[PDB]
């Protein structure tokens, strides 16, 4: 079985833990608890091929500006997640984009830009901004939401699909 | 610096901060349930990088602050009926129903150990641990 090292990066309170927990145990955690370093492994079937996902939930806090460079190396795919309720995370995506591509030495790094918290009425970032930013990096864009589970599959599914498209 | 890294079963790991007075069971109960791991079927060990033995078993309700800096490891108890799934392609000739969404299942996947049949787009809703009492 093929394993895929996945790393979820983003700002604080963006929704990295709520997305992975909904992907792992089909549940939604409402009360917020910050991530320091959480590793998850689960078998997911991607296009008729059962593969294992080694998801790494990272800390959006800037207090770990050293361990971030380590796990960004051994990772194969990356989830650049931002909350549409916070416009600072949308521009912070460039910082996570450049810091990963720096420890990768390749403009063609398997990533997908996903937009979380689409169920909230306090939308600040629209689809036109994220669709063009996705065209700026050459990566797909998936609008998600951890509660209603809108496209939580298609976020991780398309990330593994790019890793497969990147390999062969 | 006020945290403890714990290696979880099935080659997983977590890092939790210690609100002092909490036990090892209080600090790790959340990280085990979200991974489909039952705390009653687990033991917490202190990794011994020394000679003759790689870890020593610890009580679940011991103070977590008494182990700050060390590296702990949670492992399944001996011979617990928990394993990993073994998925395979399966075409259901007779009409069958998915175990997740309870809809018509035509071309899906089933586990050869517990029999979990499901749509492909529901494979993420199957429990992460395989219960085997056969
Ligand atoms: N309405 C709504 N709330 C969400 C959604 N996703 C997460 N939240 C909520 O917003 C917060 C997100 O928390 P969390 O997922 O831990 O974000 P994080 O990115 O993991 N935080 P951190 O990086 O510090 O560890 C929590 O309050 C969570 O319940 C979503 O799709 N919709
Ligand atoms: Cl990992
Ligand atoms: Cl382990
Ligand atoms: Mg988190
Ligand atoms: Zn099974
Ligand atoms: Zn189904």
């Amino acid at each position: 079985m093929t394993e895929y090292k996945l790393v979820v990066v983003g700002a604080v309170g963006v929704g990295k833990s709520a997305l992975t927990i909904q992907l792992i145990q089909n549940h939604f955690v409402d009360e917020y608890d910050p991530t320091i370093e959480d590793s998850y492994r689960k078998q997911v079937v991607i296009d008729g091929e059962t593969c294992l996902l080694d998801i790494l939930d990272t800390a959006g806090q800037e207090e770990y500006s050293a361990m971030r460079d380590q796990y960004m190396r051994t990772g194969e795919g990356f989830l650049c997640v931002f909350a549409i309720n916070n416009t600072k995370s949308f521009e912070d995506i460039h910082h996570y984009r450049e810091q990963i591509k720096r420890v990768k030495d390749s403009e063609d790094v398997p990533m997908v830009l996903v937009g979380n918290k689409s169920d909230l009425p306090s939308r600040t970032v629209d689809t036109k901004q994220a669709q063009d930013l996705a065209r700026s990096y050459g990566i797909p864009f998936i609008e998600t939401s951890a509660k209603t589970r809108q496209g939580v599959d298609d976020a991780f599914y398309t990330l593994v699909r790019e890793i497969r498209k990147h390999k062969e | 610096s006020n945290t403890i890294r714990v290696f979880l079963p099935n080659k997983q790991r977590t890092v939790v901060n210690v609100r002092n007075g909490m036990s090892l069971h209080d600090c790790l109960m959340k990280a085990l349930k979200v991974r489909g791991l039952q705390p009653e079927c687990c033991a917490v060990f202190r990794l011994l990088h020394e000679h003759k033995g790689k870890k020593a078993r610890l009580d679940w309700n011991t103070d977590a602050a008494s182990l700050i800096g060390e590296e702990l490891q949670v492992d399944f108890l001996d011979h617990v009926p928990l394993t990993t799934h073994n998925f395979a392609r399966k075409t259901f000739l007779k009409l069958a129903f998915c175990d997740i969404c309870q809809k018509f299942l035509l071309n899906g996947f089933r586990c050869q150990t517990c029999g979990y049949k499901f749509h492909e787009h529901c494979s993420t809703k199957v429990p992460t641990m395989c219960v085997d009492w056969s």
